[PDB]
């Protein structure tokens, strides 16, 4: 049965992981349940009510996150998912500074290095990173670099069996498991598109609905434990008691 | 009449020419339906019409539509006797119009036509200092002493030194609304010199004189000149020539270019009326206000009848089905690719086709009813028509064997891919300076000029501009791409987008380049005489010898002109937008989404025989079967899912705003992320089971 | 007969072969090399119909034609790219042992240059970047011997030193460049040079930094 019911689950999850970013949590859940509806006009065999919290990521990732100085609020979970699986380097949007700690504590043992785009030695940062496979982080993103276009663009001139990439003048090599990760501190910026077509917008902004759903959860776990409890086996009845059982039987 | 209201429109003229009458008592021309501006006076002291003195030109056929060639109109010559009239007291004077009405050119044949006066252009930018003006009287004149104060003149004797200035209004203004080169003109023009730097003595001019040309002050980036520099410059408005002057100049061009083949010689003047009619209509309609790039101008029709002239410089035998086709197909290419909406494109196309069916009724409706009207060179050897399924074909084998040589990203080739793929190439083949692209970002522009400047051998410079760029860097890196263009025969594509560009002194090196081909200010000193060195080695290599140091630097320009074709690019100024030819590069429509899903989810394993065919969910029109299977029904569910951001973007606009563009490169990451995720759990369920 | 006739073609065209591959490589040009190639295959061409269905004359004519496909790669092969160290790495991965003085095009093209595109392609590749660095560093090091210090008279008294914005716009690009390479890939292969340069560099830089101030109070001082 589960096999009759995945490619719309797949198409789903990626839609949300690729475009649903940058939108607040009631423009991100009206746009799932827009493109869920379509599917159901189209007879796509999709699993109904799929939350995309645990679909994307079972229980150790979200613990490794919660003790990774993470929010427990679904659109931080919704966040972090989106960082975790990106395509397009992120571009972090956050007002507080949780996500920037969250995204440190989470590569300390990469050597995730602070950097800025206002730096004068951002530019030797970034090739020194671009070595090693130092993960790097960039902050004032409103002053953006050009000379990221390339490795934003992820242009590879491969030749001789080794991996090549053009910086300016310089010719830098490619090193693997490299990560970039922009972020920002003004929520309301306007980026360029073609700024915008190379990152994936990651919005940790709070607004009026993802706001009501902190407070929702709060006084649900307080008021009312049982109900809380039940929420959760319910998240976990999708993927982790499976794991659990499928553990139990190895 | 020529001195009041000179600089105003037709009607203005015709208001006071009017108001004369009605005030005056000296005879008229009788002529109540001519205005009398378009009158003269003779030397025996009467009316004569400017028409009698416009002579009948026949240029070659091998000089039809060339840059620098002029046919002799009514426009032409009423201007050529003011600018005589104006220069014989030597008072410079500017020459204000539209883009491409005729002023720059006009005023180099005026000024070339007089046997003791040398013409030296400078191309006033918007960094323009006196400096400038000082290096070009260091470059043609010299100091001398032996008068009662040191004199300027130029070095050759008897000649006149015009400095034609044009786009004088250009140069910026200060903080304190002046510009700096305007008050050094207008000090050298009303007291006849200057004060030298070197020494502080105030040198004296003789046989200097001062030209200029501007676009209208109301156009972006112009600034209206100061009144003290105007009360000297007589202006006069050069505007659009009028339907009977196209005809006459367009007329002599096609009855030269078709003399080739002698089968359409009677064919020349309906021809030639077919372009003037849709040149006036396509630009009644698309006004500036409508979009930014909806300019028009006889430059239009000087490439209209220029790419027709070339499709049929080497064939041979042509009935009047191809010279038609060749007419709608440029027209095509000229007036319908610049346009945005989809109404605005069948709009042109159904004016082209009711156009060839006014002035050509008798042919046979097949070369316009054929829909395709698209040539390639690249199947069989010359241009010809060319039917879509097989040059598709070719350019999916040849694009095959580009990804396996860089660029490894697959691509698809959905129709408009071939329709840019074939715009492109044409602008390419042609001996032009530019090729401006217009679009959405990652919608697949630079990509497409790369790959058509693999296949027609072009070479690929891309400026990698960093936070600590600066304007000499760009001219050094134009300048390059210049001598491996002029100085060896190498094709370059020089690719460029808005983020390489930060200031304007990168631009209008452009449009100088563009019009003309090359920037003579790049090349000083030790520059440019290195630029010559390569230029005779070049010659060399082309069979020619050092000859003249200036001859060097032409041949340099022809190859230029030749070879060189830069392109440029702009998510979505009246000058660049006229010396481009621009190409809009739209969103991938929803059919192109569809190939693009189709394509990239093929590897995909979702075949569901037993798939029931649901009712509605309508996104691609041109759904493969009419009842769609599982793969189909996901594709579609998938460039659903792009509209719906559309939409959502559209209306977070609306209610509000604050919004981020969406890009096919979003498509292209929804497409890459559906794959990878459905492999990644197929293969977990499969593991486990 | 046909055969024999056929058969004596296939040897005049494997002597015309033969003698235009005793040409060494130091002296094979590409453009001429094209060209008789060019003329040899319009010969074959030449041949009539019936001699054309021969095995022996389609394996000569696409014998001929991979050499015009490989021409590009002979073009490439001889420029200053090779030098000899590249050579030495094709020697070493083809695993061929050719002479140097001795190298021939027969050699050549007797290992499958169409094979062995790739390592071919790679070579060329790491003799292209070796080739810009290396004459990076010559470009540096013919600035720095061809640099003179302007002066100018002090009041009949010395000649200081005129130009301070150019020299130090000069050491501080040719600084950051220095860096530039040392993050280069094809740095290994200039490393020690580049080293050296640097440490010129700096030492340039910090006795002019000295200089200026010293220049400038001097100046101050002697007014
Ligand atoms: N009367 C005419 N005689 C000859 N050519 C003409 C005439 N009117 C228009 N043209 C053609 O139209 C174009 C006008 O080009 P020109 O450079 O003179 O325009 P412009 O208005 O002075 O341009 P800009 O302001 O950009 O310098 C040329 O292709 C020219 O051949
Ligand atoms: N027809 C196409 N099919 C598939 N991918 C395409 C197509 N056109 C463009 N792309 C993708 O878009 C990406 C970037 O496009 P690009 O040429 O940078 O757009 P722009 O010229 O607007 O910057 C490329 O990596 C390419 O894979």
């Amino acid at each position: 049965n589960q096999m009759s019911t995945i490619a719309g689950d797949c198409l789903l999850s990626a839609a949300f992981i690729a475009y649903a970013g940058y939108f607040d949590q009631q423009m991100r859940q009206n746009l799932f349940t827009t493109w869920s509806h379509h599917l159901q006009q189209a007879n796509i065999q999709f699993r109904t009510d799929i939350a995309r919290t645990e679909y994307l990521s079972n229980a150790d990732e979200r613990l490794r996150w919660q003790a990774s100085s993470l929010p427990a609020d679904d659109l931080c979970t919704e966040n972090a998912i989106m960082l975790k699986r990106f395509n397009r380097y992120p571009l972090i949007i956050d007002p507080s500074g949780q996500a920037t700690e969250f995204i440190m504590n989470e590569y300390k043992d990469r050597k995730i290095t602070r950097t800025s785009f206002l730096d004068d030695a951002f530019r030797k940062n970034l090739e020194s990173a671009l070595r090693f496979g130092n993960p790097l982080l960039v902050q004032d993103v409103e002053s953006y670099d050009p000379v990221l276009n390339p490795v934003l663009n992820r242009e590879v001139r491969r030749t001789g069996g080794r991996v090549l990439i053009t910086l300016g003048d310089q010719d830098i090599d490619l090193s693997p498991s490299f990560v970039i990760f922009l972020s920002t501190r003004d929520p309301t910026v306007e980026f360029p598109p073609d700024l915008c077509s190379r990152v994936t917008f990651v919005n940790f902004t709070v607004t009026r609905s993802s706001l009501q759903s902190q407070c929702l959860n709060e006084v649900l776990k307080a008021e009312r434990p049982d109900v809380d409890e039940k929420r959760s086996d319910l998240l976990k009845l999708q993927g982790e008691f499976q794991l659990r059982l499928r553990q139990l039987e190895k | 009449l020529w001195s009041l209201s000179g600089d105003s429109r037709l009607k203005m003229r015709a208001e006071l020419g009017e108001y004369i009458r009605r005030i005056t008592t000296v005879p008229l021309p009788t002529a109540p339906n001519i205005p009398i501006i378009d009158y003269e006076v003779s030397i025996s002291g009467e009316w004569s019409p400017w028409q009698a003195k416009v002579p009948q030109i026949e240029v070659e056929t091998h000089k039809v539509a060339a840059p620098d060639v002029v046919v002799p109109t009514l426009d032409t010559v009423r201007h050529e006797a003011l600018l005589y009239t104006w220069l014989a007291e030597h008072k410079p004077l500017v020459l204000c119009g539209p883009p491409g009405s005729g002023k720059t050119m006009t005023l180099f044949s005026a000024l070339r036509a007089l046997p003791d006066m040398e013409v030296v252009g400078l191309n006033f930018s918007s960094a323009t200092t006196p400096e400038l003006l000082l290096k070009t009287f260091d470059h043609y004149c010299e100091y001398r002493r032996t008068p009662n104060g040191v004199v300027l003149a130029p070095v050759q004797l008897g000649k006149w030194l015009v400095l034609f200035c044009d786009e004088i209004n250009l140069p910026d203004m200060d903080k304190y609304g002046t510009q700096r080169v305007i008050s050094f003109i207008r000090q050298m023009v009303e007291h006849g010199g200057f004060y030298r730097t070197s020494d502080q003595t105030w040198v004296k001019l003789e046989r200097i004189q001062f030209v200029g040309a501007c676009n209208p002050p109301t156009d972006p980036g112009r600034k209206p000149l100061s009144h003290r520099f105007l009360r000297h410059v007589p202006v006069v408005y050069v505007d659009y020539p009028g339907p009977a002057s196209l005809t006459q100049i367009y007329g002599t061009f096609n009855r030269a270019m078709l003399r080739l083949i002698p089968s359409l010689r009677t064919y020349a003047e309906p021809l030639t009326a077919a372009m003037v009619e849709f040149y006036t209509m396509s630009q009644e309609r698309f006004t500036q206000d409508t979009q930014p790039h909806y300019i028009y101008s006889p430059r239009e029709m000087t490439r209209w009848v220029r790419g027709i002239f070339e499709a049929l410089r080497p064939l041979e035998t042509l009935p009047v089905e191809g010279l038609i086709r060749i007419w709608a197909h440029e027209a095509l290419r000229l007036f319908q690719d610049r346009l945005v909406e989809d109404e605005e494109r069948r709009w042109t196309d159904e004016n082209i086709d009711t156009v060839a069916l006014k002035h050509f009724p008798n042919i046979d409706r097949e070369k316009a009813m054929s829909r395709p009207i698209l040539y390639s060179n690249w199947l069989s050897k010359d241009y010809i028509p060319v039917d879509q399924e097989e040059l598709r074909d070719y350019v999916k084998a040849r694009l095959k064997v580009f990804y396996e040589e860089e660029l490894d990203v697959p691509l698809v080739l959905f129709n408009e891919v071939l329709d840019h793929v074939l715009r492109i190439d044409r602008i390419f083949r042609q001996p032009q300076g530019h090729l401006l692209l217009i679009g959405v970002s990652g919608a697949g522009k630079t990509t497409l000029s790369r790959f058509v400047a693999w296949m027609n051998g072009l070479s690929v410079y891309q400026i990698k501009v960093h936070r600590k760029y600066t304007g000499e860097d760009f001219d050094e890196d134009l300048r390059t791409v210049l001598r491996r263009s002029g100085c060896k025969n190498e094709k370059i594509a020089f690719i460029m987008d808005e983020s390489n560009v930060l200031d304007s002194g990168f631009l209008e090196r452009m449009n100088t380049l563009l019009a003309n081909g090359e920037v003579p200010g790049l090349f000083e000193g030790d520059e440019y005489a290195t630029l010559m060195t390569q230029c005779k080695e070049g010659a060399q290599k082309e069979g020619l010898m050092l000859d003249s140091h200036e001859e060097l630097y032409k041949w340099f320009t022809s190859q230029v002109i030749r070879n060189l074709h830069v392109v440029f690019t702009m998510n979505p100024s009246p000058a660049l937008f006229n010396r481009c030819v621009l190409n809009w590069f739209g969103d991938w429509s929803t059919e192109a989404l569809y190939q693009v899903g189709k394509e990239f989810t093929s590897k995909m394993d979702l075949e569901k025989p037993n798939y029931i065919v649901p009712d509605y969910m309508p996104v691609v029109y041109d759904k493969l079967p009419q009842p769609p299977s599982h793969r189909e029904a996901i594709v579609n569910s998938c460039v659903f899912v792009h509209q719906t951001l559309h939409q959502a973007n559209a209306r977070l606009a609306k209610r509000g705003g604050r919004t981020m563009a969406i890009t096919p490169r979003h498509y292209l990451d929804f497409i890459n992320h559906y794959a990878n995720l459905f492999h990644e759990k197929r293969s977990e369920l499969e593991e486990q089971q | 007969q046909d055969l024999k006739g056929v058969w004596s073609e296939l040897s005049k065209v494997w002597e015309q072969i033969d003698q235009m591959k005793e040409q060494p490589w130091v002296s094979v040009q590409p453009r001429k090399l094209r060209q008789n190639l060019d003329a040899l295959l319009n010969q074959l061409k030449s041949f009539p119909a019936r001699l054309r269905q021969y095995a022996s004359y389609e394996f000569v004519q696409r014998l001929l034609k991979g050499y015009m496909k490989i021409n590009m790669l002979v073009i490439e092969l001889k420029s200053e790219a090779l030098k000899d160290r590249h050579w030495k790495q094709l020697m070493k991965r083809l695993h061929v042992n050719w002479v140097v003085s001795e190298l021939t095009l027969g050699q050549i093209w007797d290992v499958d240059l169409q094979k062995n595109e790739a390592i071919v392609k790679d070579v060329l590749l790491v003799a292209q970047g070796e080739m810009a660095l290396e004459e990076f560093l010559k470009q540096i090091r013919e600035v720095w011997n061809t640099y003179e210090l302007d002066l100018v008279n002090y009041q009949n008294k010395c000649r200081l030193i005129r130009g301070w914005d150019d020299l130090f716009n000069k050491v501080k690009e040719h600084i950051n460049s220095v860096s530039a390479m040392k993050l280069s890939p094809y740095y290994k292969v200039f490393e020690e040079d580049a080293l050296s340069w640097e440490d010129k560099l700096n030492r340039i830089m910090a006795l002019f930094d000295v200089w200026i101030d010293v220049q400038r109070r001097w100046v101050y001082l002697e007014g």
